[PDB]
């Protein structure tokens, strides 16, 4: 037998193949795949848009807009591209939820490099934000380059470092596009690395009790349940980039970048706005940056707050509560980052943003222990 | 007792893999013509002498 | 006493044309793996185009 | 890396089952499905439910709020 | 000289029992601060109300008689 | 930091997922930018070309880019110099650059309108109620010199005199120059300026939702035909006693 | 920014301990009817109104 | 010992440090490991170009000068990614070379990927 032999194809067979993966994960194990797939695309769109852009302001605008009506389907290929970024950051929380909610963190090397995945990718949209150069794509870029001027001492060093200058202009938006094209390849590695130390495992299951004893193959099993995934992954782009390609983005990144004045209320893409929300709660500017620091790296503390003498909170109706209490939480915080510092919304969101970081570090680790003594152990 | 037409597309098309593949490749092939022949026609129904095919006829000289 | 088993009946999922325990299963094979390999087919027509 | 043969101890257990070109692949789709589908949603929607009523409520006050709070009064 | 589908629909859109209200808060507030200038309220809420309701029913049954 | 009155939604007939857009009124919406709206605006991104097949012919195009004269060179004396337009020119600016159009328009400037309709929220709607809705200063608002009342506009006080109003074109096909009409048009014109894939993509969503209504219960009957094996598998227990 | 008289005796008549970066209205310009500040935010470097 | 168990650093292990190699291999097999730091050093230099590179005839050209007057160091930075790329083409040349004289064809497999690697290395120079 060759499939199990060949150094090319075992490792393919030990990860799509013939891996043992539990008999009952659910849909919320498909968005592992629908990452990947996520990440293909937007490498390959990714690749074909910058085969007609320009990096430089002059006209940065204006070979997006060439792309957009001038090469053949490029328009398509660029909502892709924007679109497709939006359903990587979905299947990301989805992904980080399903490990909460089901206790996966307990994988420390595959969680702990899972936070680096994570970062990587929100320094990736980042990035490309900024190429097309529109009003949003250069006050968003200021605002978030000028969280470094918070650190002391050395914080306006490593600004006007990063700029290459005394603000963000031409020499940001080339190097900007040089990282954008760069940092998703070095996502695929650390992705594989994301693999290699979970097969070091397999795969939790909704129970959070050990499937030794009731394993199936991956393939056919989880190969045709990761197609039909991704298949409703592919409609949901598709009914984003051909019924409504700007339903998510701003209207004021189309008029191109003006450094002379702002517009009167900013919103990043959805996908930030619960952290910035976090930031605009504090009335401090090095508190502020922190809180938004630590409103991310919390999750690499998370194994440290675990419990429960049980893995997954299917059995643990008392935790369920407050995990569905941290969602609308974080539902909450979306909304006032999308909205203006104004009466009620500031307060609102201090409250929003104390309950976020109380659930974690208190309410949900102590919830764990009460649980616990109900069961008598 | 004559195989229904199931029985006669297995019998004669699909257990060899390789006329399964033919098939396809030709399922393929009229399969286009007829959806975007009959899609089209739906999209321009709906639309009609809404766009320039229909009122091509106007500007001709 | 491994005689003792009996395999459970499946009838609340086999097909029409195979509840009958006294009719043959090779008059309805062909019809049967028809219907599923057409599935399959018509789904790669569809990836295909 | 792991594999079959090599994951655990199992005495006693006996499996069947059925080819799926022997079965339906949709049986009592509507019949049985819907009552679990009831069943699934009934015994989870009190530990759902409750924090998204608690987001909507904050949500519709605090627009209604703002929505108002620039209007003008007579002083 | 020369018809307007716009100004028709506009005086049998303020008819209704939603539009004559706001024409009479507005009403008020045009004789309200005009009893002796000096203030500084000015009375463009009042006005936007009016024409929330009004442009609200225009829209309706406008683009019934445009090509 | 003003009050603001948002625009209603107008049944535009492009509004519809599937619906495209009225190419009749295109071409009427041209016509307006062109003798109303291009002296004063510029569209930095639209060329004759574009108009092709839409809403002209080759030859109308062709004859359309020949009415205004635009700049080419060096010739082999290393002079510029002026002819008529061809199908490849962008359409002329009215200015040189942003400093000459505020000094022209009291110190405002006329933004570009090549995606003007994806610039501002509501779109047509907003452009629709905006030129539509002028209206006299409520008591209480006085306005410098210069400026003019528009309740859709933000801060209601903008630098933009009406620019539409009865009979400032005649339209080709005969239908009347009504000041709502001419914003229809020249509405659904933006729009296209802005979207011109629009008609395109709602053609491909209307196959992809026919394609996605077939596979995804093939690929769903795939799914469970594999898994029936294990959906219907049944265990028994029978330890030594 | 060309000051005015009714502005002069408002920033000259403020407390400054309570300032977060405290200094007079002397060390911060060169003559009392001009200010000449640069547009952007010491927050984050957006430009006030 | 946690360098032989560690997913990770076992394949490290496996690799640079415990490996079983020849006691004889000379000069020639030094290339495959310059080779690896060459494309290392066409990656380095390279990235340093692309943040002040533009991409358009216009430009092209004169960008490429910016670089080579007034960046700090890109025209060391370039004259290193054109020289390294030259470097890079000897020790392909060398690598190929040993392959030949001293029979190493015979690995098929790592050998009829070494071709693919240098048909892929002139489609990037
Ligand atoms: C699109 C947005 C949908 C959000 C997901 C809502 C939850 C859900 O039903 O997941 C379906 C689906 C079912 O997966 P599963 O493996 O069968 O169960 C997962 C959980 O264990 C499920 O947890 P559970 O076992 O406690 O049961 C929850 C229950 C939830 O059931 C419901 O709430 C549906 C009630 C609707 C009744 C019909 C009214 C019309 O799930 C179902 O019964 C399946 C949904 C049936 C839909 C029928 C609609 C008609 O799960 C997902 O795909 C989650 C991700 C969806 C995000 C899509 C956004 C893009
Ligand atoms: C962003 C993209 C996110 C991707 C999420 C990944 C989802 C995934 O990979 O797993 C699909 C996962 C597969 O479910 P399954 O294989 O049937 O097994 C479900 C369990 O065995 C549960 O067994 P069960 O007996 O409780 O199943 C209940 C039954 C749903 O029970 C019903 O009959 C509710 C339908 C009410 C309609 C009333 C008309 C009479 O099946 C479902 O829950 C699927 C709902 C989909 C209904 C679509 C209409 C057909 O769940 C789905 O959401 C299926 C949706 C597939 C679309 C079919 C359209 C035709
Ligand atoms: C720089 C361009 C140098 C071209 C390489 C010339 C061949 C050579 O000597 O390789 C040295 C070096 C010695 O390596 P090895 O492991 O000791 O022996 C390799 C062969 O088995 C060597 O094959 P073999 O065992 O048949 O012996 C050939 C012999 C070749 O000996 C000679 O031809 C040198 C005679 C010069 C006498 C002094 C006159 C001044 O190699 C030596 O004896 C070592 C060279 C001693 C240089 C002393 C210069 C003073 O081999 C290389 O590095 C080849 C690549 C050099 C390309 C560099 C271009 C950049
Ligand atoms: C940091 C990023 C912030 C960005 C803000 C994003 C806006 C939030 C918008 C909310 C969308 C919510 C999606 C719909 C979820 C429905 C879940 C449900 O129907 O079932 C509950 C299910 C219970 O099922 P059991 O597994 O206990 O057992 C089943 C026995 N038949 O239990 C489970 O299925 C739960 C599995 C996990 C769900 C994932 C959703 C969480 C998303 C964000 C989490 C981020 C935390 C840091
Ligand atoms: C230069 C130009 C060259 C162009 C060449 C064109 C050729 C077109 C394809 C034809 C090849 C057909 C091969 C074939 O069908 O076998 C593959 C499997 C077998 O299906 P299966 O029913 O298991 O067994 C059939 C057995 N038989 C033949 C005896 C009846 O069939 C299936 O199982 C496939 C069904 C799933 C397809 C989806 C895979 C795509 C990835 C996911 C897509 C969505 C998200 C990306
Ligand atoms: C075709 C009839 C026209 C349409 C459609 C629009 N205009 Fe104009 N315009 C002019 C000036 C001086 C300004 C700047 C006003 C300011 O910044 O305060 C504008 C601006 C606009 C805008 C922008 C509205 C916004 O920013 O929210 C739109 C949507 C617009 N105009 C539509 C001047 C002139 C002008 C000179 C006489 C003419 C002929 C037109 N505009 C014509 C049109
Ligand atoms: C580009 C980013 C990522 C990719 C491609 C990716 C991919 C995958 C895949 C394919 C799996 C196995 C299949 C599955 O469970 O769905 C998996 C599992 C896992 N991932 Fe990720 N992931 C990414 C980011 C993350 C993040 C952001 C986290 C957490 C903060 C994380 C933590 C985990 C954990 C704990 C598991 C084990 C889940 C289990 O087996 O129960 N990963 N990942
Ligand atoms: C995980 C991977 C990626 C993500 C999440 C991502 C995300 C984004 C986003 C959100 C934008 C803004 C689009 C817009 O506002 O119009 C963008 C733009 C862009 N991206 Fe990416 N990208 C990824 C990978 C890549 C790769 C690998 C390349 C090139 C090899 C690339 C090339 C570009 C270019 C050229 C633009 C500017 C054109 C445009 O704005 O559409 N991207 N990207
Ligand atoms: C980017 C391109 C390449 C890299 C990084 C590379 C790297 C290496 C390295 C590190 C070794 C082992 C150490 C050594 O023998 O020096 C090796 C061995 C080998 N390479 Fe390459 N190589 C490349 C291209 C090629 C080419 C172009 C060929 C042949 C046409 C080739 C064929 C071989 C063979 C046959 C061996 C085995 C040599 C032996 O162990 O005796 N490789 N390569
Ligand atoms: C094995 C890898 C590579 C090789 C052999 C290579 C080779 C070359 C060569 C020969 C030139 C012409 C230089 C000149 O004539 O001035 C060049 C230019 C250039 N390379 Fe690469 N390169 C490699 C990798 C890369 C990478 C990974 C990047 C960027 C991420 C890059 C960016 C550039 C840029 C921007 C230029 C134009 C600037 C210039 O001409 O100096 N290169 N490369
Ligand atoms: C660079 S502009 C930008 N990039 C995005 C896509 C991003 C930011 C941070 C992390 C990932 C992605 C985003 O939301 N914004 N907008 C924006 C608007 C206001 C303030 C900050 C950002
Ligand atoms: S207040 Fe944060 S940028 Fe000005
Ligand atoms: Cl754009
Ligand atoms: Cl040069």
């Amino acid at each position: 037998n060759i499939r199990k032999s060949h150094p090319l194809m075992k490792i393919v067979n030990n990860a799509f193949i013939d891996l043992p993966a539990p008999s009952n994960i659910s849909s919320w194990w498909n968005f592992g795949s629908l990452l990947g797939i996520c990440l293909i695309l937007q490498i390959l769109t990714g690749l074909f848009l910058a085969m007609h852009y320009t990096s430089d302001t002059t006209t940065a605008f204006s070979s997006v807009t060439h792309i957009c009506r001038d090469v053949n389907y490029g328009w398509i290929i660029r909502y892709m591209h924007a679109n497709g970024a939006s359903m990587f950051f979905i299947c990301l929380y989805m992904h980080v939820g399903r490990g909460l909610y089901y206790g996966s963190y307990t994988f420390l090397e595959t969680w702990n490099i899972g936070v680096i995945l994570l970062l990587t990718v929100m320094a990736t949209a980042f990035m490309g934000y900024v190429l097309p150069w529109g009003q949003m794509s250069f006050w968003g870029a200021t605002v978030i380059t000028n969280l470094l001027s918070a650190i002391p001492y050395i914080g306006t060093n490593l600004v006007e470092w990063i700029w290459g200058g005394f603000s963000v202009d031409k020499a940001t938006l080339t190097r900007f596009f040089a990282f954008h094209f760069i940092l998703p390849f070095i996502i695929m590695a650390i992705a594989m690395v994301h693999l290699l130390f979970l097969h070091e495992t397999g795969s939790n299951n909704p129970t959070g009790i050990s499937s030794d004893v009731d394993k199936i193959p991956f393939h056919p099993y989880y190969t045709i349940k990761d197609i039909l995934g991704a298949l409703l992954l592919i409609l949901a782009l598709m009914l984003l980039v051909l019924f409504a390609p700007d339903l998510l983005g701003d209207p004021d990144n189309y008029t191109p970048a003006n450094p002379l004045n702002t517009p009167p209320h900013i919103k990043p893409e959805w996908y930030f706005l619960f952290a910035y929300a976090i930031l605009r709660s504090i009335p401090n500017k090095l508190g502020g940056v922190l809180a938004l620091a630590f409103s991310i790296l919390i999750l690499a503390l998370i194994p440290l707050l675990h419990t429960s003498k049980q893995r997954s909170m299917m059995f643990r109706p008392l935790s369920q509560c407050l995990f569905w209490a941290l969602v609308a939480d974080l539902l909450t915080l979306t909304w006032i980052g999308g909205q203006p510092v104004e009466h009620p919304y500031i307060t609102i969101g201090q409250l929003a943003s104390v309950l976020y970081f109380l659930l974690i570090l208190v309410l949900m680790p102590t919830a764990g222990t009460i649980e616990n003594k109900l069961l008598k152990w | 007792v004559a195989p229904t037409l199931t029985a006669r597309l297995y019998s004669l098309l699909f257990r060899r893999t390789s006329t399964f593949a033919l098939t396809i490749v030709v399922g393929a092939l009229f399969f286009e013509r007829a959806f975007d022949q009959g899609a089209d026609a739906i999209y321009e129904h709906i639309n009609e002498g809404k766009l320039w095919k229909h009122i091509k006829h106007k500007y001709e000289n | 006493s491994h005689t003792d088993i009996k395999v459970p009946d499946f009838s609340d999922y086999r097909r029409p044309e195979v509840l009958d325990s006294t009719k043959s299963s090779k008059e309805s094979s062909e019809a049967r793996k028809g219907f599923s390999y057409l599935v399959t087919a018509t789904t790669t027509v569809g990836v295909a185009y | 890396g792991r594999q079959f043969g090599h994951l655990t101890r199992v005495r006693h257990v006996i499996t069947y089952s059925l080819s799926p070109f022997e079965q339906r692949a949709f049986p009592h789709y509507f019949s049985k499905g819907i009552p679990n589908v009831l069943r699934r949603t009934r015994a989870c929607i009190l530990r759902v439910a409750p924090p998204f009523v608690a987001f909507y409520l904050v949500y519709t006050w605090g627009t209604q709020e703002f929505e108002k709070s620039k209007r003008k009064n007579p002083a | 000289e020369l018809v307007d589908p716009l100004t028709t629909v506009r005086e049998q859109c303020e008819q209704l029992e939603k539009c004559v209200k706001a024409r009479e808060r507005l009403e008020l507030c045009d004789e309200r601060v005009s009893s002796r200038s000096q203030t500084e309220e000015d009375c463009t809420e009042e006005l936007l109300d009016f024409l929330h309701a009004r442009d609200h029913c225009v829209a309706h049954k406008l683009f019934n008689s445009l090509k | 930091s003003d009050l603001e009155l948002h625009p209603p939604s107008y049944p535009w007939s492009h509004r519809g997922l599937l619906s495209s857009l009225d190419h009749t009124s295109i071409r009427r919406g041209f016509q307006v930018y062109k003798q109303v709206c291009s002296s004063c605006h510029s569209m930095d991104y639209v060329a004759y070309r574009h108009l092709v097949g839409v809403c002209y012919t080759e030859d109308e195009a062709k004859a359309l880019a020949e009415e205004v004269e635009v700049q080419d060179g060096p010739n082999e004396d290393g002079e510029m110099f002026m002819r008529p337009g061809k199908l490849s020119d962008y359409f002329p600016k009215p200015y040189p650059n942003p400093e000459a159009a505020r000094a022209a328009n009291n110190g405002a400037l006329p933004p570009d309108l090549s995606y003007i309709v994806r610039a501002r929220h509501g779109g047509e709607d907003y452009v629709f109620s905006l030129l539509t809705g002028y209206c006299e200063p409520p008591t209480g608002v006085s306005l410098r010199e210069g400026l003019y009342f528009n309740p859709y506009f933000p801060g209601q006080a903008i630098g933009m005199a009406p620019p539409i109003y009865n009979e400032v074109l005649e339209f080709d096909d005969g239908t009347p120059a009504t000041m709502s009409q001419v914003a229809k048009d020249v509405c659904t014109f933006l729009r296209w300026a802005a979207e011109p894939e629009h008609d395109h993509r709602k053609r491909m969503g209307l196959k992809m939702l026919l394609m996605m209504g077939l596979l995804l219960p093939l690929v769903y009957a795939m799914k469970r035909h594999k898994w029936s094996v294990l959906k219907s598998r049944k265990l028994a227990y029978r330890p030594p006693k | 920014r060309h000051r005015t008289k009714k502005e002069i005796d408002q920033e000259a008549a403020v407390e400054v301990s309570q300032l977060r970066d405290p200094q007079h209205d002397l060390e911060r310009v060169k003559k009392p009817e001009w200010v000449i500040l640069i547009g952007v935010c010491t927050h984050l470097g957006c430009v006030p109104i």
